[PDB]
C-alpha cells in the first residue's frame, strides 16, 4: 500500500483503459467492415431459402454437428454461450458426431466431449470469410466426413440480434435425398439428368456454411 | 469584517455583462469566484473584459491583486491595461493594482492580499 | 484436525481455498467479468459466491434491523451443510437462496419459496 | 469434366471456377478484395473417436 | 526532469550554438553564456569544459564551480554569485544566458545550513523560506528597458525530478516560479528520442512572441500535427484498420518525430531548421522509409548546401518567409524528394 | 407480375434483388437459356458463361461463374452465383492464356489437380468466347 | 525488515495467500533465498535437485502466460503439469 | 560512438529501443495475451526475450549456486553476438537455448544441445 504501488498500478491501469479503448474502436471498425460481408452473404442465401420456404424439403426422422466460432477470444458470453447450446442438442443426440469450425469452441466441446469431434477447422476469425473457403471447407466436409450419408445436419452459429444483444441459433441442413422426397417439389420443374439436388445440396451446404459463419 | 447584522441577507445577481457567465454560473453581488485555467487562454482579456463590463454596467471599480505574480508578467499585465485604456496615464484609470512581488519575503505576501482587499 | 477432527478441517481448507482463489480472481472479474474465466474457474467462482452468501446469519438480536429470527445453527449441520456445498450437491441452487440462512435445510426452504414465488 | 467422380464437389467445382474467373482478372482490377477472397487460409485436422489428431493441411 | 537525460546536453549545445554569433561582431545578437556547476563531480567539470575546448566555447565561456567537493554555503551562495555577474551583462545592455544546473543540489546545500542553524523545519524538512529563495533568485533575469539600454539576462535553471514528480515540493515551487518547463523523459531517451523532449508537457508561456518568423509560420502546423497524433499514436500497435486520416497522422507523426532525434552536439543553424520543418509538415517524406529519414535529412541539408544556399542565407537574414521564398523552397523540396 | 423480379446474387455483392426485368439470358446445364416475364418454377445449375439481362433498357452482358437459377412461383427468379464482370475489361488475353497453357501442363499432373486444371482450362476457353 | 534483510545471510518468506492456498509451509519460492545456498546442502539432495530452483522460477514465469488462459505447446505444458506436480 | 565504435554503439542503441519497446507492450499482452498484435510486433517480442535471456552469463563465483562455469565473454565477440541477433539469424532458435550462455557459438552449442 505504499505510493509507489498504487502509483505504478494506477498507471498500469490507465494503459489498459487506453488500450481497451484502442480496441473498442478497433472493433467498430472491423465490426463496420463485416457488416458488408453479413448482408451480402445473407441476401444470396435469402435466394435460396425463398426455395426452401418455397419446396417445403422438411424432413422425417446419427447426426452431424457444426459449431462455429473464431480462434480468437475476447467476445464474452459467446464461446461458452455457443457451447451450451451444443450441450443442449448434444444431450438430445449423444452419437452426434462433431465439426467444429474454431478453435475456442474446439476447446469448449473438446473438454465435454472429445468422442464425437472428428474434424476442426483453424485459421478462420482473422477475415471476413470468403465463399472460396466456405466452398472449400464443404468440399472437405463430402471428402473427408461424407455429409450426405448423414441423416440429419445442423448448423450452430451466433445471431447478432442486435449490437448489444445476439443468439445462439440452430439451422438444419436437409440432405438431398430429402430434396426429392419434398412434397412441394414436383411444382418446381426439374431435371431428372442432371443431377439438381445432388448439387444443389452442395450449393446449400456451401451457402448456409458461408451465412453461418459471416 | 463587517457585524452578521450588516450581512445583506439575500445575495441578488451581479450582472456582470458577459452572456455565459450571466447564464450558467450567475455571480453574487458580493460573492466569491473561482477562476481555473492556466495562461495563455486570455484569462487576462477576460478579466479586462470584466473591468469594462463593470465599469460600464454598475461604475463600481476595480482592484486587482497579484500576490507572488511574476514580475515580467505584472509588467505585460500593466503594460496591456495601459493599452486597453482600463488604465488611462492622464485620464481616469478604472482600477488600482497592488503587485506583491514573488521577491518579497512571506511577510509581504501574506498581506498583499489584505492590503488589496482594504483598498 | 487432531482436535476438531479431520473431516471439519479438511471442509475448512477446501472452503479457505475456494475464497482465496475467488479473491484472486476478483480483479479480473473487476475488469473482464465472469465470461473470461475458464470453466473450472467459473464453476470455483460460483461456487464461492454461493459460500459467502451461505456465510451470513440471521441475528435474534439483530432482528430489529432484519425483522428475521435468529438462527442457532448446530456445529454438525454446519460441516456437513458446508460439506455438501463443497461437493457441489445445491449449484442448481440460485445464489439469493443461500442469503442470510440457517442451515442447509433452511436453504432448500429458501430455495422452494423462491421457486414458489419468483417462479 | 468427370470432377464429379474424379475432381471436385460442385461447390468446389464452382469455386475452381471462381478461381480461374478472378484468376483471369484485370490486374488493373484485380483488387485487394479479390486476392483476399482466394487467400486460402484455413487449416483442416481431422480428429478421431478418441480425439486423435491429423496434419494441419492447408485446404 | 529526472536525471542522466541530457539536460546537462540540451544547455550545453545550448551554448555550443553561440558560435554562430559570438564569432561574429553584432553584441545585440551576441550572447554571452555562464555555466553554474553545483554539487557535482570536478571530473564531470573539467570533461565539460574540455569538451567547451574542443568547439571554443571557452571564448564566451564562464564557469561558476560549486562541487560536491566543496562546502555547503559555497553551493549556496555560487547561484546568486553567478546571477551578480550575469547582472554586469544586463547592465551593458547585453545579452546573457545562464545555466544553473542544477537547483535541486542547491536546495539540499540550503536545507543543510537551515536545519544545523537550528531553523524549525517545514514540509520534507525544508525551511520556508525556499521558495523565497528561488524567487530571488530567478526574478533577477530578465529584459531590460530602452530606457534602460535593454539589457537582458535569461535563466536556465535545472531541476533533477525523482521518478518523474512535480508534486515534490522543490519542483513544485520551481514550477510555481518559471515560465513554463522543457520537459524530458526516460522512456523517449529509451526510444532514443534525442533529446527525450515531452512535447504534451513541455510549454512557454512566452512562446511564440519570441520566435523566428520564418520558423513561425510554419511551426504552429507542427504543434497541431503533433496534438493530434498524441491522442491517436495508441492505435499503432494494432493492424491496418485505420483510415487514411488516422493512418496519415502516424504517417506524419513517425517521419516528424524521427526528424527530432538528433545527436548530441549538433547544434543546427535556423536557416537548416527551418527546410527541414517545411517538408515534414508538407508530406514530403510520407513516401520515405522510416529508417533513411535521419541520413535524408543529412542529404538533404547538403543539397541546400550544394544548390539554394542563397535562400538559405535568405532565411538567415530575413527570419521570414517570403512567397518566393516558400515557392522555391517547395521546388527544391520536392525536387530532393524526387531524387531521393 | 409484369417484366419479372430478378434476384442476382453474390457473395460479396448481391447487384440485383427483384429487379424488375424483362429477360434474362443464362447458361444453364441445358444450354443457354432465355426467360421472359413469366416461366414455370424451374431449378437450373448454371454453367459459367454470359449472362445478357435484358430490361426495359438495354441487354446488359456479365460473365458468371456457374451457379443456380430458380424461378420463385411468384416470377421471382433468383440467379445465385458468385462472379459479375463488366462488358470486357477485366477480361485480359495475356491474363488468360499465358494461364491457360500452364493450367494444361497441370492438367498432366495428379488427378486431384488434373481434374481442376481441366476445369480451368474449359473457364478459360468458356473465356475465349467473352474474349470473343 | 530493510534492516534485518540487510543483515541475514539469506530469508525465507511466508505469504499467507499460499497459506490459504493450501500450501503449508507457504513458502514463496521466489523470494526466499539463500546467500550461501548449495554450499551447505547435503550433496545427495544437490544431485538430485540440481536445477529445480531455477526450473520453478521459469515454471511460475512461463505459468503466468497460462494464466491469460491460451493454448501452449506440450513443451511448455508439460512444464507447467511437472511444476504444479 | 566516437569512443567504443559507431557500429557498436548502434548495436546497443537498437538493443535499447528493442527492450524499451518490449516493456511498453507488456501492458497488453498481460492482460489481451500475445494474439492481439502484430507479427513484426511479435517478432519483436520474441527477438527481445531473445536478447533479454542472452545476456545472462554463468560466473565462476556463483558456479557453486549453478554447477555452471563461468564465460568470460570478450567485447569483439559480443559485438558480433548481438549484431547477428538484432539480424535475427537465429530466430529459429527457441529463446530458451539463450539462458546462462557465454558467446553465440556457445548458442549454437546450447542449441543443438537442446535437440534432444
Ligand atoms: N542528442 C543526444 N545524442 C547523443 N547522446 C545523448 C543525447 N542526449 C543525451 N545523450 C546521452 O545521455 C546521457 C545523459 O546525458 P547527461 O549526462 O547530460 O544527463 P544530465 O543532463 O547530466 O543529467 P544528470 O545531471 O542527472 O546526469 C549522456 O551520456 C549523453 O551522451
Amino acid at each position: 500500500a505504499t505510493l509507489k504501488e498504487v502509483e505504478m498500478r494506477l498507471k498500469s491501469i490507465k494503459n489498459i483503459e487506453k488500450i481497451t479503448k484502442t480496441m473498442k474502436i478497433v472493433a467498430s471498425t472491423r465490426l463496420s467492415k463485416a457488416e458488408k460481408a453479413k448482408i451480402s452473404a445473407k441476401k444470396m442465401d435469402e435466394a435460396e431459402q425463398l426455395f426452401y420456404k418455397n419446396a417445403e424439403t422438411k424432413n422425417l426422422d446419427k447426426e452431424l454437428i457444426v459449431a462455429i466460432t473464431s480462434d480468437k477470444g475476447l467476445c464474452g458470453s459467446i464461446h461458452s454461450q455457443l457451447a451450451k447450446a451444443v450441450r443442449r442438442h448434444l444431450n438430445d443426440q449423444p452419437n452426434a458426431d462433431i465439426v467444429t469450425i474454431g478453435d475456442k469452441i474446439k476447446m469448449q466441446l473438446l473438454r465435454t466431449h472429445p468422442n464425437n469431434i472428428k474434424l476442426s477447422i483453424n485459421g478462420i476469425g482473422k477475415d471476413a470469410p470468403t465463399f472460396q473457403e466456405s466452398a472449400l471447407i464443404a468440399d472437405k466436409l463430402l471428402s473427408v466426413m461424407k455429409a450426405g450419408t448423414y441423416p440429419k445436419i445442423s448448423i450452430f452459429y451466433n445471431d447478432p440480434v442486435s449490437s448489444l444483444s445476439f443468439e445462439p441459433s440452430e439451422k438444419p441442413i436437409f440432405n438431398a435425398k430429402t430434396i426429392e422426397q419434398s412434397p412441394s417439389f414436383g411444382k418446381f420443374e426439374i431435371d431428372t439428368d442432371a443431377n439438381v439436388p445432388r448439387d444443389l445440396f452442395e450449393y446449400t451446404l456451401a451457402n448456409q456454411m458461408l451465412t453461418a459463419m459471416a | 469584517p463587517p457585524s452578521f447584522a450588516e450581512q445583506s441577507t439575500s445575495a441578488e445577481i451581479l450582472e456582470t455583462g458577459i452572456k455565459v457567465v450571466d447564464l450558467l454560473a450567475p455571480y453574487a453581488r458580493g460573492g466569491k469566484i473561482g477562476l481555473f485555467g492556466g495562461a495563455g487562454v486570455g484569462k487576462t482579456v477576460f478579466i479586462q473584459e470584466l473591468i469594462n463590463n463593470i465599469a460600464k454596467a454598475h461604475g463600481g471599480f476595480s482592484v486587482f491583486t497579484g500576490v507572488g505574480e511574476r514580475t515580467r508578467e505584472g509588467n505585460d499585465l500593466y503594460r496591456e491595461m495601459k493599452e486597453t485604456g482600463v488604465i488611462n496615464l492622464e485620464g481616469e484609470s478604472k482600477v488600482a493594482l497592488v503587485f506583491g512581488q514573488m521577491n518579497e519575503p512571506p511577510g509581504a505576501r501574506a498581506r498583499v492580499a489584505l492590503t488589496g482587499l482594504t483598498i | 484436525a487432531a482436535v476438531v477432527g479431520q473431516e471439519h478441517y479438511d471442509v475448512a481448507s477446501k472452503v479457505q481455498e475456494t475464497l482465496q482463489t475467488y479473491k484472486s480472481l476478483q480483479d479480473i472479474i473487476a475488469i473482464l467479468g465472469m465470461d473470461e474465466l475458464s470453466e473450472q474457474d467459473k464453476l470455483t467462482v460460483e461456487r464461492a459466491r454461493k459460500i459467502q452468501r451461505f456465510l451470513s446469519q440471521p441475528f435474534a438480536v439483530a432482528e430489529v434491523f432484519t425483522g428475521i429470527p435468529g438462527k442457532l445453527v448446530r456445529l454438525k449441520d454446519t460441516v456437513a451443510s458446508f460439506k455438501a456445498v463443497l461437493e457441489g450437491k445445491y449449484d442448481n441452487i440460485p445464489e439469493h437462496a443461500f442469503y442470510m440462512v440457517g442451515g442447509i435445510e433452511d436453504v432448500v426452504a429458501k430455495a422452494e419459496k423462491l421457486a414458489a414465488e419468483a417462479n | 469434366s468427370a470432377w464429379r467422380k474424379a475432381g471436385i464437389s460442385y461447390a468446389a467445382y464452382l469455386n475452381v471456377a471462381a478461381q480461374a474467373i478472378r484468376s483471369s482478372l484485370k490486374t488493373e482490377l484485380q483488387t485487394a478484395s479479390v486476392l483476399n477472397r482466394s487467400q486460402t487460409d484455413a487449416f483442416y485436422t481431422q480428429y478421431k473417436n478418441g480425439t486423435a489428431a491429423s496434419e494441419p493441411t492447408p485446404i | 526532469g529526472d536525471r542522466q537525460t541530457g539536460k546537462t546536453a540540451v544547455a550545453l549545445d545550448t551554448i555550443l550554438n553561440q558560435k554562430r554569433w559570438n564569432n561574429g561582431s553584432d553584441e545585440s545578437k551576441k550572447l554571452y553564456c555562464v555555466y553554474v556547476a553545483v554539487g557535482q563531480k570536478r571530473s564531470t567539470v573539467a570533461q565539460l569544459v574540455q569538451t567547451l575546448e574542443q568547439h571554443d566555447a571557452m571564448k564566451y565561456s564562464i564557469i561558476v564551480a560549486a562541487t560536491a567537493s566543496e562546502a555547503a554555503p559555497l553551493q549556496y551562495l555560487a547561484p546568486f554569485t553567478a546571477a551578480s555577474i550575469g547582472e554586469w551583462f544586463r547592465d551593458n545592455g547585453k545579452h546573457a544566458l545562464i545555466v544553473y544546473d542544477d537547483l535541486s543540489k542547491q536546495a539540499v546545500a540550503y536545507r543543510q545550513l537551515s536545519l544545523l542553524l537550528r531553523r524549525p523545519p517545514g514540509r520534507e524538512a525544508y525551511p520556508g523560506d525556499v521558495f523565497y529563495l528561488h524567487s530571488r533568485l530567478l526574478e533577477r533575469a530578465a529584459k531590460l528597458s530602452e530606457k534602460e539600454g535593454s539589457g537582458s539576462l535569461t535563466a536556465l535553471p535545472v531541476i533533477e525530478t525523482q521518478g518523474g514528480d512535480v508534486s515534490a515540493y522543490i519542483p513544485t515551487n520551481v514550477i510555481s516560479i518559471t515560465d513554463g518547463q522543457i520537459f524530458l523523459e526516460a522512456e523517449l531517451f529509451y526510444k532514443g528520442i534525442r533529446p527525450a523532449i515531452n512535447v504534451g508537457l513541455s510549454v512557454s508561456r512566452v512562446g511564440s512572441a519570441a520566435q523566428v518568423k520564418a520558423l513561425k509560420q510554419v511551426a504552429g502546423s507542427l504543434k497541431l500535427f503533433l496534438a493530434q497524433y498524441r491522442e491517436v499514436a495508441a492505435f499503432a500497435q494494432f493492424g491496418s484498420d485505420l483510415d487514411a486520416s488516422t493512418k496519415q497522422t502516424l504517417v506524419r507523426g513517425e517521419r516528424l518525430t524521427q526528424l527530432l532525434k538528433q545527436n548530441q552536439y549538433s547544434p543546427l543553424a535556423t536557416e537548416e531548421q527551418v527546410p527541414l520543418i517545411y517538408a515534414g509538415v508538407n508530406g514530403h517524406l510520407d513516401g520515405i522509409e522510416l529508417s533513411r529519414i535521419g541520413e535524408f535529412e543529412s542529404s538533404f541539408l547538403s543539397y541546400l548546401k550544394s544548390n539554394h544556399n542563397e535562400l538559405l542565407t535568405e532565411i538567415r537574414e530575413k527570419g521570414e518567409l517570403s512567397k518566393e521564398l516558400l515557392a522555391s523552397l517547395k521546388s527544391a523540396t520536392e525536387s530532393f524528394v524526387a531524387t531521393f | 407480375s409484369s417484366g419479372l423480379k430478378l434476384q442476382f446474387a453474390l457473395p460479396h455483392e448481391t447487384l440485383y434483388s427483384g429487379s424488375e426485368v424483362t429477360q434474362v439470358n443464362l447458361p444453364a446445364k441445358s444450354g443457354r437459356i432465355g426467360v421472359l416475364a413469366n416461366h414455370v418454377p424451374t431449378v437450373e445449375q448454371l454453367l459459367p458463361g454470359v449472362v445478357e439481362v435484358m430490361e426495359g433498357s438495354n441487354s446488359k452482358k456479365f460473365f458468371i461463374s456457374g451457379g443456380f437459377a430458380t424461378v420463385q412461383p411468384d416470377s421471382q427468379l433468383c440467379v445465385t452465383a458468385i462472379e459479375a464482370f463488366p462488358l470486357e475489361s477485366f477480361s485480359q488475353e495475356n491474363i488468360k492464356n499465358l494461364l491457360a497453357e500452364a493450367k494444361k501442363n497441370v492438367s498432366s499432373s495428379d488427378a486431384r489437380e488434373a481434374a481442376e486444371a481441366a476445369i480451368q482450362v474449359e473457364v478459360l476457353e468458356n473465356l475465349q468466347s467473352v474474349l470473343k
